């Protein structure tokens, strides 16, 4: 994250840690959304141009953290993947579009002050919140620019409007994106950066109080260049897949 | 998991649960509008 | 950079 703060203890309950047994990395961000499913960027499993292709059997996930070094020893707790679902339709060759895949869990996590799941929108909500001008969050231990953070990171980004978001780069956009992030004339800063991706947007509903995941950490050119926006996948747009998977394979 | 959802979901155990706010959620707040 | 996880999270 490029401008952003340290996060407060239990700021981000959600925000979960792909981490790769050998060697053991960092890989990625990935929201928790139930006791027994994550959520992350298709591009953080699968990416042939990188020859990136891994298996339930390299990846584990870490729950609960706030240091990104350290085994926060009776704070997180670390699963094993009993499978991992891909978009059928995520595009890797040409834009990354439908970059999500879900993660079942070997065996559910239990909740604590410090583990809690984020909520997925529906309709209504995304509606009322998707409005350029109004500001998400982004959370992570990526990069700082284009070191690394000792804690997790976040950053309050606004939504963008769509033609701008078009208007910045060559790639070809499409409605299950969205970008976020200050114009050249706003005087603000911030993106999400490398070892970012993957992880949650979410917004806090001044209806009910609770917060929402309305995009997954994509792709962006560089990290906080003027004139450039950061990508995520649209959350709702995606939803059905979501349900389908999860009351097709498990909850 | 699905909408609205999981149930008790994106109520943080020590901030929203406490009535207690993180110190830059206002500002996420102040973009909506307003709320009145 | 990253600290040691216990050996039961690999296996
Ligand atoms: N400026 C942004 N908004 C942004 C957001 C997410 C990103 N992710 C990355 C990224 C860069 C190199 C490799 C990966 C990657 C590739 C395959 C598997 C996992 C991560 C990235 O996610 C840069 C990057 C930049
Ligand atoms: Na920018």
């Amino acid at each position: 994250i490029v401008e952003g703060s340290d996060a407060e203890i239990g700021m981000s309950p959600w925000q979960v840690m792909l981490f790769r047994k050998s060697p053991q990395e960092l890989l990625c961000g990935a929201s928790l959304i139930s006791d027994r499913w994550v959520l992350t960027a298709a591009h953080c499993l699968l990416y042939p141009p990188w020859d990136k292709n891994f298996t339930e059997n390299d990846l584990l996930v870490r729950i609960g953290k706030h240091s990104r070094t350290r085994y926060e020893r009776n704070i997180e707790k670390i699963s094993m993947l009993e499978k991992i679902y891909i978009h059928p339709r995520y595009n890797w060759r040409e834009n990354l579009d439908r970059d999500i895949a879900l993660m079942k869990l070997k065996k559910p996590v239990a909740f604590s002050d410090y583990i809690h799941p984020v909520c997925l929108p529906d309709r209504e909500t995304a509606a009322s919140l998707l409005q350029a001008g109004y500001k998400g969050r982004v959370t992570g231990w990526g990069n700082l620019k284009e070191g690394q953070p000792s804690v997790l990171q976040v950053v309050n980004l606004p939504i963008v409007e769509r033609p701008v978001c078009k208007d910045s780069t060559r790639i070809r956009i499409t409605d299950n994106m969205f970008c976020a992030g200050y114009k050249p004339d706003e005087g603000k800063r911030g993106d999400a950066c490398e070892g970012d991706s993957g992880g949650p947007f979410v917004m806090k509903s001044p209806f009910n109080n609770r917060w929402y995941q309305m995009g997954i950490v994509s792709w962006g050119e560089g990290c906080d260049r003027d004139g450039k926006y950061g990508f995520y996948t649209h959350v709702f747009r995606l939803k059905k897949w979501i349900q389908k998977v999860i009351d097709q394979f498990g909850e | 998991t699905f909408g609205s959802g999981e149930a008790d979901c994106g109520l943080r155990p020590l901030f929203e649960k406490k009535s207690l706010e993180d110190k830059t959620e206002r500002e996420l707040l102040e973009s909506y509008i307003d709320g009145r | 950079d990253f600290e040691e996880i216990p050996e039961e999270y690999l296996q």
